[PDB]
RNA sequence: CCGGCCGGGAACUCAAAGGAGACUGCCAGUGAUAAACUGGAGGAAGGUGGGGAUGACGUCAAGUCAUCAUGGCCCUUACGACCAGGGCUACACACGUGCUACAAUGGCGCAUACAAAGAGAAGCGACCUCGCGAGAGCAAGCGGACCUCAUAAAGUGCGUCGUAGUCCGGAUUGGAGUCUGCAACUCGACUCCAUGAAGUCGGAAUCGCUAGUAAUCGUGGAUCAGAAUGCCACGGUGAAUAC
C-alpha cells in the first residue's frame, strides 16, 4: 500500500536507515517487506585535468546514487501516522508515497 | 503570417534564451562548463579533490 | 527429475532444465534448428550431449537472455555443461579433459582515455 | 528556398518603405540592417547596405525575390 | 616475445567436416571477422573441388596442400657484411602455415568469377602444378643453398 | 530507340535503362514504369513495341534533356548577372554553398597547380 | 481472448548488501640443502588470474600572468565601459589527425534474427491523424527496473546485378522543402527531385596491435535553443604470428 523510497549517494548509510525503517514499521505494526534493492545509479563524468592544453590528461569520476524501497500494508493508520515525523532517515533522502 | 503579430519584436532581445551565456559561477569561463555542478572543469576539480562536492569519487571501473 | 544449469558467457544468462525422456532441444521456448541452428552453434550447444552420451537420452528445456551468437552458444553450453548430474559426477572428470566445465572469462576490454578503443593507440607523427 | 513558410523583415527598415513609396524614390536611405527581404514593394528603389566600414548603394531589381538585402553586400575582400 | 615462453590455445575444429587444417584455414581466409561468409566459401569451393576432381572431401585438398608445402625459406641474415639470403629449415607448423598463406593469397589474386571459384581452382591447379601458388613454390627452392657458413 | 531522348538503352533492365537517359533517376524510373504497368526486371529492349509507344508518351510529360540543361544554365547565367554573393562565386570557381576553401575543396577547382 | 497476462509462489535469471574462494597452497623433480624455477593434481579462476586508479628523488628557466590568485611595471576624457555590423568560416600553396570509397567476403529488393551502457521536467516526448520527407496537430505516460528516447547493425533465408568507371563510388552543382532560434545572406542542421568529378589498392617514407587483442558492425553521453567524420563511453562478430 505505502511505498518509501529512499536515495542516498553511501552504502551503508541507507543500509542503516532501512534498518531504522523496518524496525519501527514493525513495532508499530506488521506486513513489512523489507528493503529491495533495485538497480544503483553511476553517474559518471570526465574533466580535462591540466589548466591549457595536454588533452591527454583527464580523470575520471563517478557518483553512485543508491535507492532502496520498502512498502508496507498495514491496515491501522494510527501506526502509519505516528511512524511518520518521528524518524530523522538517518539525514539522506526520503519520499512518501500511496 | 497573420497580420504583423510577427513585427512585434521591439523588445531588447534579451529575455530570449540565446543571449544567455551560462558561465562559471565562481570566476566565469565561457568554456569547459557543466550544468550539473555547475562550475568548470578547474573548480570543479578543487572541490572534488578537497571533498567539498558530497558522493564525488575516483572511477576505477 | 528435474536438473538444473545456469550458464553463462559475455553477460549472456542461460538457464538450462535438463531431465529425463527422449525429447528434442528447447531454446526460449522454440526449436533451435527453427532458431538457425545449423550455422548458430552448429555445434557448440550439442557437445557435452554428444561426447559423455547420445543427444537422444534426456529431454530438456533452455532459455537464454542476453549476449549474441556466440554469446548464447557458449551460455548455453557452459550451462549444459554444468547441468550433467544424471549420475553423480562422474562425468566430470571427463569433461574436465575436454575443457567444457570452465567458462570463458575473457570480455570486452573498456576503452581507455587516449585511445580509440582499447589499444588502438592514435598514430603521431616524426619522432 | 528555406527557412520556415514565410520571409522576414526588420521593423525599423519597414518604416522607410512606405515613406520612400508615398514620397518616391529620392535618395538611397543609408542603413545598417542587414536583414530585410526584397519585397515586390520595392521595384524601383535603391538601398545603401553596410558592410562595416563603408554602406555600399545597391539598385534592387525585379528578380530579386528570394534574395536577402544583406545578399548584395560583398564582405570579403581580395587581390 | 624475448624472456617468456608463449604459445596458442588451439581452435575448435571445422563443423561437421572436424578437419582441424579446414578450420584453421577458415581463420587464414576470414576477412574483417566474418566466421559465416568464409565457412560458406570455404564449403563451396569443397564442394566443388570435389565434384570437379572426382574425388573425395577430405584429402582432396591434402593432395594440394601437400604439393604446395615448401622445405626451406631464405631469412634476410647480415652477421659482418650486407643482406644474405641465408636459407634455413622450415618447422612442421610454419611449412603447414605458409603453404596455408600462399594458397589463400593465391586465390585472393585471381579474377575467376569469385571466391567460391576462385579456390576450387587455385586447388585443382596445385593438385595439378601448373597454378601460381606453385609457381611462387618452386622460388624458394630455387633460392635455397646459398649461403651456409653463415649462420 | 531513344525513348523520347537520344540514349539506345539495350539489353538492360527496365529502371536501369531508364535510368541511363538524362534527367531520370531511379525514383523518376520507378514512376514512369509503375504508370505504363510495365514489369521491372523485364528488359527495355526485349520488350514489345507497343509499350515502348507508352513510355515514349509517358517520357515527353517531364522536362529532361537539352529544355532542362537549358533552364538550369539560364538560372546559372541569371544569378551571375544579377550580382548576388551567392553568383559572384560562380565567376571566380569555388564552393559555394559554403565549404571551407582552405582545403579539401580541389573538386571544384581542379588538380592542383604551383 | 492461451500475452507472465491473472490467482499464487519464490525455486531460478536478475537486481544490491554481506560473506567464502587463489595463498606457490598439496605433491613430484631441478636447484648451495635457501631463494626460486619446471611439471602435475585439485580447482570457475595457478602463479602480482584480466583491467583500472596509483606516477619515487629529480631533469626540460618544459606549458599556463588567459581559469584563478599574485611581486613589479603601465593605462586611467582610455589599453576602461555600451551598442549595430563585420571577423575568428578568407585561399595561387604545404603539413598533421580523421571520415567516406575504389566493390562480388560486394550493391540493391523482400523477409527475418540476436546487445549492452546511458539521458529525461522551459525535459523524454507513446498512440492516433496529415504528408513520398525532413516534419505538423492531437498528445497519454514519466522527476523513473514502470513511460519515452528506442524495432542495434553486422548476421542468416530468397531474388537481381556478373566484373564495367558499373545497380560500386558520392563530391560538386541546380530546383523544391522540413526544423531551432529576434534573427539561417556573409555563416547552421536535416529532407525530396535532378546532375554524378576524382577514385579501379596508391612512390620514397612511415604508424598501431600478442587475445575477446587487432580487425570490422551498431548504441549512448557530455558541450548544447539550434549543430559531429571530433571527445568520452557500451556491446555483437571475432583473427594471423611470435623460430
Ligand atoms: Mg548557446
Ligand atoms: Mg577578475
Ligand atoms: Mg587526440
Ligand atoms: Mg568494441
Ligand atoms: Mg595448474
Ligand atoms: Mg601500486
Ligand atoms: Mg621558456
Ligand atoms: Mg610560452
Ligand atoms: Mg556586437
Ligand atoms: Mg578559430
Ligand atoms: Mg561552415
Ligand atoms: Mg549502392
Ligand atoms: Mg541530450
Ligand atoms: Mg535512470
Ligand atoms: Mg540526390
Ligand atoms: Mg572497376
Ligand atoms: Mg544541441
Amino acid at each position: 500500500r505505502i511505498r518509501i523510497r529512499l536515495k542516498a549517494f553511501d552504502h551503508r548509510l541507507i543500509d542503516q536507515a532501512t534498518a531504522e525503517i523496518v524496525e519501527t514499521a514493525k513495532r508499530t505494526g506488521a506486513q513489512v517487506r523489507g528493503p529491495i534493492p533495485l538497480p544503483t545509479r553511476k553517474e559518471r563524468f570526465t574533466v580535462l585535468i591540466s589548466p591549457h592544453v595536454n588533452k591527454d590528461a583527464r580523470d575520471q569520476y563517478e557518483i553512485r546514487t543508491h535507492l532502496r524501497l520498502v512498502d508496507i500494508v498495514e491496515p491501522t493508520e494510527k501506526t502509519v501516522d505516528a511512524l511518520m515525523r518521528l524518524d530523522l532517515a538517518a539525514g539522506v533522502d526520503v519520499q512518501i508515497s500511496l | 503570417r497573420w497580420n504583423a503579430v510577427l513585427k512585434l519584436q521591439t523588445l531588447p532581445r534579451d529575455s530570449s534564451p540565446s543571449r544567455q551565456r551560462n558561465r562559471c559561477r565562481q570566476t566565469g569561463r565561457p568554456h569547459g562548463f557543466l550544468r550539473k555542478f555547475g562550475l568548470s572543469r578547474i573548480k570543479v576539480r578543487e572541490a572534488a579533490m578537497r571533498g567539498e562536492i558530497p558522493g564525488l569519487k575516483k572511477a576505477s571501473w | 527429475n528435474q536438473y538444473y544449469g545456469t550458464g553463462r558467457r559475455k553477460s549472456s544468462a542461460a538457464r538450462v532444465f535438463i531431465k529425463p525422456g527422449n525429447g528434442k532441444i528447447v531454446i526460449n521456448q522454440r526449436s533451435l534448428e527453427q532458431y538457425f541452428g545449423r550455422e548458430t552453434a552448429r555445434m557448440v550447444v550439442r557437445q557435452p550431449l554428444e561426447l559423455v552420451d547420445m543427444v537422444e537420452k534426456l529431454d530438456l528445456y533452455i532459455t537464454v537472455k542476453g549476449g549474441g551468437i556466440s554469446g548464447q552458444a557458449g551460455a548455453i553450453r557452459h550451462g549444459i555443461t554444468r547441468a550433467l548430474m544424471e549420475y553423480d559426477e562422474s562425468l566430470r572428470s571427463e569433461l574436465r579433459k575436454a575443457g567444457f566445465v570452465t567458462r570463458d572469462a575473457r570480455q570486452v576490454e573498456r576503452k581507455k582515455v587516449g585511445l580509440r578503443k582499447a589499444r588502438r593507440r592514435p598514430q603521431f607523427s616524426k619522432r | 528556398r528555406s527557412l520556415k513558410k514565410g520571409p522576414f523583415i526588420d521593423l525599423h527598415l519597414l518604416k522607410k518603405v512606405e515613406k520612400a513609396v508615398e514620397s518616391g524614390d529620392k535618395k538611397p536611405l543609408r542603413t545598417w540592417s542587414r536583414r530585410s527581404t526584397i519585397f515586390p514593394n520595392m521595384i524601383g528603389l535603391t538601398i545603401a547596405v553596410h558592410n562595416g566600414r563603408q554602406h555600399v548603394p545597391v539598385f534592387v531589381t525585379d528578380e530579386m525575390v528570394g534574395h536577402k538585402l544583406g545578399e548584395f553586400a560583398p564582405t570579403r575582400t581580395y587581390r | 616475445p624475448r624472456r617468456r615462453v608463449i604459445g596458442q590455445r588451439k581452435i575448435l575444429p571445422d563443423p561437421k567436416f572436424g578437419s582441424e587444417l579446414l578450420a584453421k584455414f577458415v581463420n587464414i581466409l576470414m576477412v574483417d571477422g566474418k566466421k559465416s561468409t568464409a565457412e560458406s566459401i570455404v564449403y563451396s569451393a569443397l564442394e566443388t573441388l570435389a565434384q570437379r576432381s572426382g574425388k573425395s572431401e577430405l584429402e582432396a585438398f591434402e593432395v594440394a596442400l601437400e604439393n604446395v608445402r615448401p622445405t626451406v625459406e631464405v631469412k634476410s641474415r647480415r652477421v659482418g657484411g650486407s643482406t644474405y639470403q641465408v636459407p634455413v629449415e622450415v618447422r612442421p607448423v610454419r611449412r603447414n602455415a605458409l603453404a596455408m598463406r600462399w594458397i589463400v593469397e593465391a586465390a585472393r589474386k585471381r579474377g575467376d568469377k569469385s571466391m567460391a571459384l576462385r579456390l576450387a581452382n587455385e586447388l585443382s591447379d596445385a593438385a595439378e602444378n601448373k597454378g601460381t601458388a606453385v609457381k611462387k613454390r618452386e622460388d624458394v627452392h630455387r633460392m635455397a643453398e646459398a649461403n651456409k657458413a653463415f649462420a | 530507340a531513344r525513348i523520347a531522348g537520344i540514349n539506345i538503352p539495350d539489353h538492360k533492365h527496365a529502371v536501369i535503362a531508364l535510368t541511363s537517359i538524362y534527367g531520370v533517376g531511379k525514383t523518376r524510373s520507378k514512376a514512369i514504369l509503375a504508370a505504363a504497368g510495365i514489369a521491372e526486371d523485364v528488359k527495355i529492349s526485349e520488350l514489345s513495341e507497343g509499350q515502348i509507344d507508352t513510355l515514349r508518351d509517358e517520357v515527353a510529360k517531364f522536362v529532361v534533356e537539352g529544355d532542362l540543361r537549358r533552364e538550369i544554365s539560364m538560372s546559372i547565367k541569371r544569378l551571375m548577372d544579377l550580382g548576388c554573393y551567392r553568383g559572384l562565386r560562380h565567376r571566380r570557381g569555388l564552393p559555394v554553398r559554403g565549404q571551407r576553401t582552405k582545403t579539401n575543396a580541389r573538386t571544384r577547382k581542379g588538380p592542383r597547380k604551383p
